[PDB]
């Protein structure tokens, strides 16, 4: 339920083409073919970002017609 | 002012397979409508003579080209090509790994084809190393689609994720890339919570090699108004 | 129609044209 992410380094954004940029820090050992949680990362990294890039696109001049 | 949406032109090569096929199709699935495949094996090598990819590039009017190939040097080989007044602009040979999953490996949702899809970029390599830069805009590039100053919400559906494996320093091999495709569900808490559902494909890409333009052409590629 | 609507910001990332300005 919590719709904020908390980031050591924000993320930045390219809402023209809907696009969002993470230079956060990323390890090697849990995104490893071989670690068996690697694709509950992936997504939970990317859910962030997503989250992050939404909150920003409702944020810009909007309307409900 | 703006151009067009760039078709793309995927390109069985000599040595494509049915695997390396498979994923060709689900891949272009993601480009539809602005997207054609070619059924035959055309005797391609990029690196040795560009001059058969201009070719099809002017006379199928298709400035993003994808060519497959492989070998047991470089497996499922996808070379992805754009071009600039239907000459060569920039090249990189993108290996998929074995660990790669197709659209029959995930739940088949409801999907609206020819959506304009989000993105998320995961390494702070993909601003600062030439590499990975240009990845970033190949991709950007690639299936973002139509450009428009009007947002539906509702339209809002896929994220396309390009993740580096890991973070890494000077010398080392290149990590690889990370190419997912998530589904959105929202749900409310004003702002919604966002989860993601995969949907595929999924495709850990292999760094092969890489042409770039030169000086001369970036300028009229990248000239402004 | 209901539905809404945003009204997106100029793009920032320098993409290649496909073809020359005119």
């Amino acid at each position: 339920l919590p719709v904020t992410v908390e980031k050591p380094i924000p993320v930045v954004y390219d809402l023209g083409n809907l696009a969002a940029f993470d230079s956060n820090v990323l390890d090697k050992n849990d995104l490893d073919s071989s670690n068996a949680r690697r694709e509950e990362k992936i997504k939970s990294l990317t859910r962030d970002n997503v989250q992050l890039l939404i909150n920003q696109l409702l944020s810009l001049p909007m309307k409900t017609t | 002012l703006v151009e067009n949406v760039k078709q793309a032109l995927f390109i069985p090569g000599q040595s494509c397979n049915k695997n390396l096929h498979d994923i060709m199709v689900d891949l272009s699935a993601l480009k539809k409508p602005d997207m054609k495949r070619f059924n035959r094996k055309n005797d391609i090598h990029p690196f040795e003579d560009m001059s058969p990819l201009e070719f099809f590039s002017e006379k199928n009017d298709c400035s993003l080209m994808v060519l497959m190939t492989s070998s047991k040097k470089r497996k499922n080989n996808m070379t992805f090509i754009r071009t600039f007044g239907y000459k060569i602009y920039d090249m990189i040979e993108l290996m998929v790994a074995d660990n790669f999953k197709l659209l029959s490996d995930f739940k088949k949702l409801t999907f609206t084809v020819g959506l304009k899809p989000m993105f998320t970029f995961q390494g702070a390599a993909f601003d600062t190393h030439p590499v990975y830069k240009q990845i970033k805009s190949l991709f950007l590039d690639f299936f973002r689609g139509e450009s428009t100053d009007l947002q539906d919400v509702a339209g809002l559906q896929h994220v396309i994720s390009m993740t580096i494996q890991g973070d890494f320093q000077d010398g080392e091999p290149l990590p690889n890339v990370l190419f997912r495709v998530y589904k959105l569900k929202s749900y409310k808490s004003r702002l919604p919570r966002i989860e993601l559902v995969e949907i595929g494909p999924r495709l850990d890409f292999k760094i092969g090699r890489i042409h770039t333009p030169s000086p001369d052409m970036v300028t009229e590629a990248h000239k402004k108004p | 129609s209901v539905m809404t609507l945003l009204q997106l910001p100029d793009p920032t990332t320098d993409l290649p044209r496909e073809k020359p300005l005119p």
